[PDB]
């Protein structure tokens, strides 16, 4: 059966997203999302959710991260999940942000926030 | 093996790569690698793929993903395969 | 009740009376199978049973 | 092993004498000698079963934990079938935080086991759900209110809290209100979610005495 | 050179939702099912999940007793009872003759309750509404029992760390020794009425059938051990009150199935009202909370005229009494099977982790190897023999 | 992004929080037409920032429930017994109020109240009313885009006469002009998907050449916030036009298509005959009481005011001076709730 | 200063025998799911 | 313990007892004496793959001692059952649950510890035993 002619994870994050864009369009169809928001347009989003995490360094991290991303995914795809959380999360604060028309402003960072509020830390809701 | 004209899947495929945020401004063209020319991330190639997925209407292994690495390399590719 | 002109809590005081000692055990010194065996039952007869505890612990 | 009812009248007794002896002060030490590889150290204490006797807790490592439950299963001096519960103590102090507890019974021996794995954020813990079948939902609680991970678990996905939720809830650190709350608006007709405000704080009472002792 | 053979596939994945004939509480059930055949039951839970384990976190051992009561609003008393004997064991503490017999009373009597309300509850959910009925007028005396001995009807609060809240009120051993004589003869009419029905046998013979190899490995506990021939019962095998003196035999049953859970059950009605007659004959006479005012709150008179007493009660009703540094899981028969908690102190006035052990949470992880093959009439009726509480089930 | 104050005098002192639901704000606000369709957004708006709304209705427990919701514990706070003509009720109203909004208007006449008493006399009654009080600092007024006085249709010429009346009662009122308000519970949207589905015939006034500036309630509800929030607005209308202008045969053929009906049952009902059909059932409507089978589509006003061209004028103040961006009517969130009745793969 | 002699031994016996291991600073952080605001 | 079916049945007929409980869903095998001594001896020949000098090895020779000289003295089966608090059948399956586990304790070897191996054990003192008497 021989001749001697015969015989002659450090991107684990790329693969979760792959998975994330491969399965939008189940998403899109089991969530009744076909009119609001387009599949690159959700695909844009995914990328902003993932880049969140990107200063961790350690494996183990990472491999909990990871975990936890798909369970994100899990949700959606599941039906866990219901239109109006994916309304709610992704979709709508999107395009809030195309729709958004903000006036630059002069003043610094600074003086901004010294005009808005005492204590900078705490939340501003309907900004 | 070009199935379909060389010229029309290239300006197709750089159609798709201008819409990118960047890999435009003064070199957009052939023998320009994803990561090393044109400033693009990682899951930014991966979208672009799936974006050429919506285009061509066929599909790209994973492991020609890890495998593809320029804009002559993913023209080649998608000429390659019948289904284009 | 024989506590209303006898008062003494130290007496009395179960809460802050525990402690715990500490032991090493060891796999060379072999277990003593005689002691698990050599008072179990061999027949019928010799079956000796442990009754239910009526009552839980009252201070009377 | 499995108390099929065998004697109609007279079963009066709690156990046999043997039994009780064997469990009662030679069980830990029993454990010990067996298999000393996976215990690490010992504590006899007061008795889950009963106030009166004592019973044991055995700490043991991560990657012992599923030799060690199927070892106490299936021995035949010491047959816990069953597993009462699992459960994680978050412990900020220490460098290695989660101390997951194991209940187990054993219908035989009419005795209480508990095991301790303890663990960090990042390391793992084996599943042992061969072993015992109801460890399935509680890795997943564990999982959830703590986030330990538990490895080769048939599924490891959140049970009690909403869905979406990244946060583990029962770890020290986590705010007893949380970081969210939720509203229906009138203008967008959803039920959303909403960065936290109370109308009426938390008070916290602090009740600690200089004089008191107690506190370790 | 031998052909192989094809198979076929499952679809129809429904979402069961919250059901009102079904155990009461809310339930979302995502079934796969082969055509009218259940393939894989997925129970989603976490739609009563109120922290109680974190809450307790935040408040005194005395403050946190209504948290039990809540967890299980059937069974109360049982609730309440395993979160004060782990304080008491860590505390060391001994109760008195006279409320361990007020503690084994109540017990039974919400014992009673819970099999009332799950024995013609799963009648209603199969669809005979007669003996729900027929059990409210019952549940409502026992009702009037709690509302004299706390004021509460459902959520009394009446076991305490070291005895009870309050003395029995005169007349009530007389009025509970009534209830007693007539309760056989109520329990035979809900008897004949379910039992010996040929609906009703049908509906259940041979559904949920359970073996006991079954039952240990999941974890399950109480009536679905005794079903299936376990002789089993905590009250019996780890004694945790004056249970020990207390004469009754446990009720065993072979098959497994739906109709032998709901005869043990009915037997264990039968089996807690001779412990019933047995703590009324024999109610001592003497102190119901422990002694020690460092641990109980002394009494109001006494208070009213003791400078100690007055320290006392200042102290234990502000702060609460320090329980010493350990860790203890004591568990207690409860009427739908085995609660424990595991208690862990630091030494503090609050408890550092109270994990509170749910009979309701492994009965119904058990339900997808129980409703296998089963159709979807048949899960209402598995449900109701495991008889859960969601909020028990998610605390 | 930075929050902006609300800028009115002394907010500094009260407000206090992040400005949610239990934060403070120093807004106290009488919304004259509350449990309407435009004001119960308002109303959600300025109570969504913890600010306080009275709300004056006329007694109705069950159409008011919404506002229930509204607003945390005191927020809104509902006056049962509104009337028009009732002036110490208004002024109780507006007693602690420091803004007033007015979104009280009549689509249709009836017996009891006609035009000119809902949009002239109440304005002018109301402006008088707040103009002596002093402490209500900002007044806002709700008007269709086609108000003129010369205007054919006698609702759109009662109302631009009332605006001129609180004009110079109040000088520093603003008048928020909007467009046909496109929501769930609008009356563009519901009422020609009515017509299209439950009636035997599809009446369009002309060809359906009439131009219209449809806008979104969200967008409608903003615009108030943004004026609120800016002091400079005083004294100025603002026409809240749609960022697409679009034909009324636009509209019908887009909803025809929306909801995938089998064909176009409009028919063309051109004007001058529409004059003489529904002229007499004018005098009907004035003289019997609301009835739910005739209204709004059939009338003379309607007709007068779909022969013409309901826009934005050309120099004018718009969404755009509020720094908004109104959002397209006819497609994405806005154009769900037609959606949901068909779609073609709906039913 | 002399000696707990209860609990606390094998509370401390615990800490001794066991050890966490090393991460980079704030990994844990993500991994905990709270806002990054809070940090 | 008491039946819950009202029809009636004799319980010490020894196998309508075991058709009651519902043993037979343990095994179906009768479970008679000669096939527990065979399970006991079948047991003590697999432990032998387990080193001679193992803590392990040695308890299950221990306890397949016992129960084989339990089965020596007591000729009835049923005497067995009494001594040994459990059903024949049972106890031969406790011996097959033993064997489970057996190549699971061979990978891992417990018994290999150095010769310095100590485990700390803490033990609970009750004060109830120093404040009463010493
Ligand atoms: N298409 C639209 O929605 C547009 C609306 N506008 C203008 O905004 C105003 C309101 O819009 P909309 O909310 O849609 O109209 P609605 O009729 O929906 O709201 C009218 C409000 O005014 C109240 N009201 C009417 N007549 C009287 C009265 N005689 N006495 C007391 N209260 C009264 C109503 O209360 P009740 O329910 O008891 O009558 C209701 O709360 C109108 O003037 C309208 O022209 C502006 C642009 C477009
Ligand atoms: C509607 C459904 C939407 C579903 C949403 C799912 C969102 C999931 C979000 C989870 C985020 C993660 O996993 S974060 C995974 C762990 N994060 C890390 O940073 C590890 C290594 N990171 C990197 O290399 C770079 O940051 C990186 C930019 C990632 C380049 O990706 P590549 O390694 O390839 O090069």
């Amino acid at each position: 059966m021989t001749s001697r002619f015969a015989y002659v994870t450090c991107q684990k994050a790329r693969n979760l997203y792959l998975e994330a864009c491969r399965c939008l369009p189940f998403i899109h169809r089991l969530h009744k999302l076909e009119e609001i928001t387009s599949l690159k347009e959700m695909r844009l989003i995914i990328k902003d959710k993932f880049r969140v995490n990107s200063p961790v360094t350690d494996s183990r991290v990472t491999d909990l991260l990871i975990f936890k991303g798909r369970e994100e995914l899990e949700t959606y795809l599941f039906m866990y999940k219901q239109r109006h959380h994916a309304i709610t999360e992704y979709i709508e604060p999107y395009q809030i942000k195309k729709l958004l028309i903000e006036r630059k402003s002069s003043n610094s960072a600074f003086l901004d926030s010294f005009y808005e509020k005492a204590y900078p830390l705490v939340h501003s809701k309907y900004a | 093996s070009s199935f379909l004209p060389k010229e029309e899947v290239e300006s197709r495929i750089i159609a798709q790569v201008k819409e990118q945020n960047l890999a435009a401004g003064i070199k957009v063209e052939l023998s320009s690698r994803f990561d090393k020319d044109l400033g693009l991330d990682s899951l930014d190639k991966v979208e672009l793929l799936i974006s050429l997925e919506e285009d061509f209407g066929v599909e790209v292994p994973d492991a020609e993903i890890d495998k593809i690495h320029t804009v002559e390399d993913a023209v080649n590719f998608f000429i390659s395969n019948p289904s284009s | 009740p024989k506590l209303v002109y006898d008062i003494k809590y130290f007496a009395r005081d179960y809460r802050r009376n525990n402690s715990y000692t500490v032991r090493s055990v060891d796999s060379k010194t072999p277990f003593d199978y005689s002691k698990v065996f050599g008072s179990a039952p061999l027949k019928p007869a010799d079956v000796k049973t442990v009754r239910i505890p009526e009552v839980m612990p009252h201070r009377g | 092993s499995y108390c099929y009812a065998r004697k109609m009248t007279d079963k009066d007794y709690i156990a046999y004498d043997n039994i009780k002896n064997f469990g009662d002060n030679y069980l830990t030490d029993y454990i010990i000698k067996t298999v000393p590889k996976y215990v690490t150290m010992a504590v006899n204490g007061p008795a889950q079963s009963s106030v009166l006797y004592q019973e044991p807790t055995i700490y043991t490592t991560p990657e012992h934990i599923y030799a060690l439950c199927a070892f106490l299963r299936d021995h035949v001096n010491l047959q816990y079938k069953t597993l009462i519960d699992i459960t994680a103590v978050d412990y900020p102090e220490r460098s290695a935080r989660f101390e997951v507890v194991y209940h187990l019974l054993s219908p035989r021996l009419n005795n209480r086991i508990r095991i301790k794995v303890v663990v960090d954020e990042v390391t793992s813990v084996p599943s042992v759900s061969r072993i015992w079948n109801a460890a399935n939902w509680f890795e997943r609680e564990t999982w959830d209110m703590f986030g330990v991970f538990f490895s080769n678990h048939p599924d490891l996905r959140r049970v009690l809290t909403d869905y979406g939720f990244t946060g583990h809830p029962l770890r020290k650190d986590f705010p007893l209100t949380g970081y969210t709350e939720v509203r229906y608006d009138y203008g967008k007709k959803r039920v959303i979610s909403e960065p936290l405000e109370l109308t009426q704080e938390f008070r916290y009472f602090d009740f600690s005495s200089p004089w008191d002792t107690l506190s370790r | 050179m031998k052909p192989l053979t094809p198979s076929k596939v499952s679809n129809f994945t429904i979402n069961f939702g919250p059901q009102h004939p079904a155990a009461h509480g809310v339930l979302r059930l995502v079934l796969e099912m082969d055509g009218e055949i259940i393939k894989r039951a997925d129970p989603h839970i976490g739609l009563l999940h109120r922290g109680t384990e974190k809450l307790l976190e935040y408040k005194t051992y005395n403050q946190g007793i209504p948290y039990f009561d809540r967890l299980d609003y059937v069974s109360m008393m049982c609730m309440e009872h395993s979160y004060v004997l782990a304080i008491e064991q860590l505390l060391n503490v001994a109760v008195p003759l006279r409320g361990q017999y007020i503690r084994v009373l109540f017990s039974e009597i919400t014992r009673i309750m819970n099999h009332i309300l799950a024995i013609t509850c799963h009648s209603m959910d199969v669809g005979a509404l007669t003996p729900f009925l027929w059990a409210f007028e019952e549940r409502e005396k026992l009702f009037e029992f709690y509302e004299r001995v706390s004021g509460a009807r459902m959520h009394a609060a009446y076991f305490r760390v070291g005895g009870v809240a309050q003395d029995l009120p005169i007349g009530l051993l007389r009025d509970i020794y009534d209830w007693s004589r007539q309760f056989a003869s109520r329990v035979d009419e809900m008897e004949e009425l379910l039992t010996g029905n040929r609906i009703w046998k049908e509906r259940t013979i041979d559904v949920g059938l359970v073996t006991a190899q079954q039952a240990w490995d999941w974890g399950c506990s109480g009536p679905i051990l005794r079903g299936s021939g376990i002789d089993w019962d905590l009250r019996k095998n780890q004694p945790y009150d004056v249970y020990g003196r207390m004469d009754f035999n446990v009720p065993i049953a072979g098959h497994g199935d739906c109709y032998d859970r709901y005869l043990v059950r009915v037997q264990e009605m039968r089996e807690s009202l001779r412990i019933i007659y047995q703590c009324l004959n024999e109610m001592p006479d003497g102190l119901y909370k422990t002694p020690d005012q460092k641990v109980s709150p002394p009494s109001r008179g006494q208070m009213k005229q003791s400078m100690e007493s007055l320290i006392h009660h200042f102290k234990l009703f502000s702060e609460g009494y320090h329980v010493p540094a350990g860790e203890t899981y004591r568990a207690v028969e409860a009427p739908k099977g085995e609660f424990g908690v595991y208690l862990v102190s630091r030494g503090g006035n609050r408890p550092y982790r109270c994990k509170i052990r749910s009979p309701g949470y492994a009965h119904l992880q058990m339900l997808d190897m129980v409703a296998k093959g089963a159709m979807l009439a048949d899960v209402v009726t598995i449900i109701g023999t495991l008889d859960v509480v969601f909020g028990e089930i998610d605390r | 992004s930075t929050l902006k104050p609300f800028d009115l005098n002394a907010n500094n002192a009260v407000r206090n929080g992040p400005g949610g639901r239990s934060s403070i704000g120093g807004v106290v606000a009488t919304v004259f037409g509350a449990n309407g369709f435009i004001g119960s957004y308002v109303v959600n708006e300025i109570s969504k920032r913890g600010n306080q709304v009275v709300c004056p209705y006329r007694c109705n427990e069950n159409k008011v429930q919404p506002l229930k919701q509204m607003g945390d514990l005191g927020q809104v706070v509902l006056l049962p017994e509104f009337d028009i003509h009732d002036d110490e009720y208004i002024r109780r109203a507006i007693s602690r109020s420091n803004v007033v909004i007015n979104c009280v208007g009549i689509r249709q006449e009836t017996k009891n109240y006609s035009y000119k008493d809902v949009h002239v006399d109440f304005p002018t009654r109301l402006a008088k009313i707040v103009a002596e009080s002093g402490k209500v600092e900002r007044f806002i007024q709700v008007s269709e885009m086609g108000a003129d006085v010369s205007h054919a249709s006698r609702r759109l010429q009662t109302k631009a006469v009332g605006d001129e009346a609180i004009m110079k009662y109040i000088p520093d009122a603003t008048i928020i002009r909007p467009g046909n308000v496109v929501g769930i519970e609008d009356y563009f949207y519901n009422n020609l998907i009515f017509q299209l589905s439950y009636t035997i015939v599809a009446p369009v006034i002309n060809n359906g050449a009439n131009k219209v500036q449809p806008t979104y309630i969200l967008d409608v509800a903003d615009a108030v916030v943004k004026i609120l929030k800016d002091k400079k607005t005083s004294g100025k209308t603002y026409y809240l036009g749609g960022p697409e202008t679009l034909t009324m045969r636009q509209i019908y053929d887009h909803l025809i298509d929306t909801l995938r009906l089998s064909n176009d049952d409009t028919v063309n009902l051109r004007y001058e005959l529409a004059k003489m059909l529904y002229k007499p059932l004018d005098t009907l409507r004035t003289k019997l009481p609301e009835f739910p089978f005739l209204g709004f589509m059939m009338s003379s006003d309607y007709a007068e005011e779909q022969v013409a061209d309901s826009v934005a004028p050309a120099g004018s103040l718009g969404y755009k001076d509020l720094s908004i961006s109104p959002a397209k009517v006819t497609e994405g969130l806005a154009i769900e709730g037609v959606r949901f009745i068909r779609v073609g793969g709906y039913d | 200063a002399t000696a707990p002699q209860d609990f606390s031994l094998a509370m401390k016996k615990a800490d001794e025998i066991y050890s966490g291991k090393t991460v980079k600073a704030g990994d844990i952080g993500f991994s905990a799911g709270v806002p990054l605001e809070t940090y | 313990f008491k039946a819950v079916a009202d029809v009636e049945i004799d319980f010490s007929n020894r196998a309508v007892l075991k058709k009651y409980v519902g043993v037979d869903h343990l095994s179906k095998e009768q479970g008679t004496k000669a096939k527990f001594i065979v399970s006991l001896n079948s047991l003590l020949e697999a432990v032998k793959s387990v080193p001679e000098t193992a803590e392990y090895r040695k308890a299950i020779e221990a306890t397949c001692q016992y129960r084989l000289k339990v089965c020596g003295e007591n000729n009835s089966d049923a005497a067995i059952e009494e001594v040994l608090d459990a059903h024949l059948e049972e106890l031969i399956a406790e011996s097959k649950e033993e064997l489970r586990i057996l190549p699971v304790l061979l990978e891992s070897k417990p018994w290999d510890v150095p010769a310095d191996y100590s485990a700390p054990v803490f033990d609970y003192v009750d004060a109830s035993t120093i404040l009463d008497k010493k």
